[PDB]
């Protein structure tokens, strides 16, 4: 007799993402050589954290100008990789066929004035439950770090990571007005003769970074 | 029989004390996990003990008066300025449930930490000694002292939203005041957050 | 065997205290592991419907056994007569992607299909009962969606739970709560 | 271990089949079974 | 040719409780850790032995009090994990999932009155065949057991498990009026100035309860 | 951690300058060639299509992290619905050779028919964009005919890449991207 | 190594599953992420 099996049932069908693989048809194919061709890259977080792109601010340029008036609040955005401040941008643009993320987020802050223009600038972080701050004064009790322009330009700041639950989701659904997450402030302090100069900004993946469960969900 | 306990530098001092019920652990789980990024503190000055009112005990009820209160509370002191002043902490409790009578009052009276919970139906009551409870009989013993560590689904809590434990006390047998007891119990509690954490710093108006 | 009852110490007595001898006895049938793992099966919905493992049934054996624990891990499973091409979203999806192929999709195949997910949630562990009765968004373990959903089933894998909560038993009107029993 | 009652591994691998645990750094109420006191309390005669 | 196999007859189909284990379709996830979280239990009789629960006798009231009159019996009941004494109390609802049981039940008997009334109690326990007793005197050929009430207030008794087959049922068919597991009654000796007093009893399992043929009927 | 900003080098700053301390980030969901092996569909076109991997949508998840990459190569597997006898030509074979039987020919078998032909094209590694949009005839895997082809899947295996290119994300006009998420 | 789960070899040979690959005589981006510049550049104090 032959070796008898059990069709078993509720099996077999051919699902999108299965691990198996399919049988050969025609075989023996050998291919041109690619040995060490330039510029490979394994993982796609490695490109993310290797290159900085920049941020959209308010317009379309990517840079604040530097206020002169009463006011000291250059832009506050929410901390979200579905935020508009990051809306074309590699990190975000890679964020969104991945439902949830938890790391460090690395913030490039690239001053590009005159030799002869000097200023000063603070970024804070404000976590959630309380409204975010509005004034320098009212939010030293973050954790902010101040950097002053000089012979060095750029001065990146990592802002952490914190949250109740483990990971934290790449969207913002309608029923969740609360911004989870919370905000990050960037508050200009003095400024020496610097009307109508630049702040360009950046954005880049940070030392651990972590993003998960892929779903590829109507973008194209 | 002689039992003194300490947090701080509060105490107290109860003479019938029938030992400690340690509920779903001796000791706490790792307090230092993957979400906060190491930026969190261990404050020590609000480990001390504080007070509350809870109900009057009477003849008039019967099996069933539960009178739950869901902790962490309103604080005047400095645990309440921490929910103010910071965005997650967590922390144990040890409460204590004193119910001074005397030697001729007859009843009982029972008391449990339970988790998350909002109402309890009168059929779930008959199995209430699930959860970390002792029992304050007032012909033996007068204090409850349970002792419960930190819980929750996720590691670090918003005490703004989600309140964990509630201290439940229940009658299971009503008061007589039989010859030379004495009228009424009024039942009080001496709560105490014990091993408190604290991460995540809010800015200030 | 007088012991002080206002301790919550627990006090088992057994038999030998009046000559008696306890015979062995041995538990395979009760365990927490064992008896959740039964395709417990759930009122299905329309077109869509979520899979949360607190839609099935509060008089059930899994239903019922679960809402005995404040909280629990486990894998899933399921078994569903879709009349169409089922798809499947991770927690978080925005429900807009559950109409996009390559999200993980079965195509028809009588009768059923069988589908073994893992377990992908942000907290560490679910809970049954939540202290804000409805529960947050988060607590789920993905959608699916097909044209005409029929049936409908799950199996928790792995399961262990913590914290345990009240069972009740059905309350009969006279001194025993006598019923039917099998008989030749 | 569940309803599992093959004697041969499973085709899949370990990770494919369900989700791997990741570590940090009945358990309690089979401890408070065995803590049980049953001896007796008084002086037997 | 290929390994030729003989697909069978009658094997395959879906059993509900097959120990079979489906395909997976997503892979590599990693969940959070839970290292050592508080409270977990693995056995559901764990649960049952180290936390008890209270009886259902008249009215509402889990308790007994004490009766003053010529009568001596304060409650008797059957001995199923089905009867009404025992209505809403862990160990008979968790009994009632399974079929069959077989062990030994401890009572836990806990006295509240004041400091000074003082009492005497008796329970025996009757087999099937002969109808209950009805006075102390007249059950004193039982297996029964007396305790005083004094500075240790709970005591606690253990019923045997007594029965011709092997397994005994956790259910009552209405065939079997007979109550072929028997009862078990609680009667006052006497009492000294204890006038409406109370009694509160427990129910606990054993240190050899066994249950066993789970079958999920009907009650949710 | 003031570093001279125009000199494209990376500098990357970590939560340990203010006390923090880096918990371990372990990524495998994210990997190139794992995140390409999920069978994105394309529109089918009628008898004849050839099999181009371009032809795929530009917001899918395989088409938009293809077209993130200005070479690329992988072998290849489709899975179609082919009413009639599918056959398959390699890479130049003139379009009047997938009308033989000795082509790589697949008989009718309910419902799909999986195949897994490989990599067969002069060109040591394909490209995305190429500055000569159309792209030359070589740039394909080979053409595939049958009486009436209702659906097709590519699902690239062994893929690597080279030379990344820019990824977009949808532009919002509110300041968040707000949408529905799934919740019981 | 992609959606490739199973712990039994292709019962086809390697030459017949894939294209077999020949040499001649993430690689590089890898390369850059670890020679990031991550300490302090000024004296701490």
């Amino acid at each position: 007799g032959i070796f008898p099996v059990a069709c078993s049932d509720g099996y077999g069908g051919l699902v999108t993402t299965d691990p198996k693989t399919a049988d050969p048809v025609y075989g023996k194919v050998f291919n041109p050589p690619r040995n060490m061709l330039p510029g490979r890259f394994t993982n796609l977080l490695d490109v993310a954290e290797a290159c900085p792109t920049f941020l959209h601010f308010d317009g379309d340029v990517p840079y604040v100008t530097t206020k002169t008036d009463s006011d000291r609040v250059l832009a506050q955005f929410d901390l979200s990789l579905a935020a508009k401040h990051m809306s074309n941008t590699f990190l975000a643009g890679l964020a969104q066929y991945y439902t949830q993320y938890s790391g460090t987020v690395n913030l490039h802050f690239m001053f590009t004035g005159p030799t002869d223009a000097k200023a000063r600038y603070m970024i804070a972080y404000a976590p959630p439950g309380m409204e975010p701050p509005k004034t320098p004064e009212a939010a030293a009790h973050c954790i902010h770090a101040e950097w002053d322009t000089g012979l060095n330009s750029k001065f990146t700041f990592s802002i952490p990571y914190l949250s109740a639950a483990d990971y934290a989701y790449t969207a913002s659904d309608a029923a969740e007005t609360t911004n989870v997450q919370g905000w990050v402030c960037l508050f200009q302090i003095t400024h020496g003769k610097a009307e109508g100069d630049a702040l360009v900004v950046l954005a880049s993946a940070g030392k651990d970074f972590e993003l998960r469960l892929p779903v590829d969900a109507r973008q194209q | 029989r002689i039992l003194t306990t300490r947090n701080g530098h509060t105490t107290s001092t109860t003479q019938s004390s029938v030992g400690i019920t340690h509920g779903y652990a001796t000791a706490e789980d790792f307090v230092n996990g993957p979400n906060t990024s190491g930026l969190e503190t261990r404050v020590i000055q609000a480990e001390r003990f504080f007070k509350t009112h809870l109900f009057d005990w009477v003849t008039s009820d019967p099996f069933g008066r539960y009178y739950l209160l869901e902790l962490p509370t309103d604080h005047k002191g400095v645990y309440g300025s921490l929910t103010d002043s910071y965005a997650y902490m967590r922390n144990g409790w040890d409460v204590e449930v004193t119910a001074v009578g005397n030697q001729f009052n007859g009843g009982c009276l029972l008391v449990a930490m339970v988790p998350e919970l909002c109402s309890i139906e009168q059929r779930e009551l008959f199995q209430l000694t699930l959860f970390p409870h002792q029992f304050i009989n007032p012909r033996t013993n007068m204090t409850a002292h349970i002792k419960v560590p930190f819980v929750g689904v996720n590691r670090y809590d918003q005490y703004k939203v989600h309140k964990p434990w509630t201290l439940v006390v229940m009658v299971v047998a009503p008061l007589t005041v039989n010859t030379e007891g004495a009228p009424q119990i009024k039942v009080y509690a001496n709560i105490a957050p014990t091993n408190v954490h604290v991460a995540g710093e809010f800015p200030s108006k | 065997t007088t012991s002080t009852g206002e301790s919550a110490d627990p006090v088992t007595t057994t038999v030998e205290n009046y000559g008696g001898e306890t015979q062995v006895q041995r538990r395979h049938h009760t365990d927490v592991s064992f008896i959740l793992d039964r395709f417990v099966k759930v009122t299905p919905k329309d077109s869509i419907n979520v899979l949360d493992l607190m839609q099935t049934p509060s008089h059930t054996l899994v239903g019922a056994l679960l809402r005995t624990a404040t909280y629990y891990f486990a894998d899933l499973e399921v078994a569903v007569k879709h009349k169409g091409d089922l798809t499947w979203v991770p927690n978080g999806a925005p429900v807009a992607a559950l109409d996009n192929t390559t999200n993980p999709t079965a195509y028809h195949k009588a009768p059923l299909t069988r589908l073994a997910l893992p377990y992908t949630a942000p907290h560490r562990v679910l809970a049954t009962v939540y202290n804000g009765r409805p529960l947050p968004t988060s607590f789920n373990y993905g959608a699916i969606k097909a044209t005409r959903v029929i049936e409908l089933l799950y199996r928790m894998k792995r399961a262990e739970t913590y914290c345990p909560r009240p069972l009740l038993a059905v309350h009969p009107s006279a001194a025993r709560h006598k019923q039917k029993i099998v008989a030749p | 271990s569940g309803n599992t009652g093959s004697i041969i591994n499973n085709y899949y691998m370990q990770q494919y089949q369900n989700s791997m645990d990741t570590q940090l750094g009945n358990d309690w109420f089979s401890k408070l079974a065995s803590s049980a006191f049953s001896g007796l309390f008084g002086a037997l005669l």
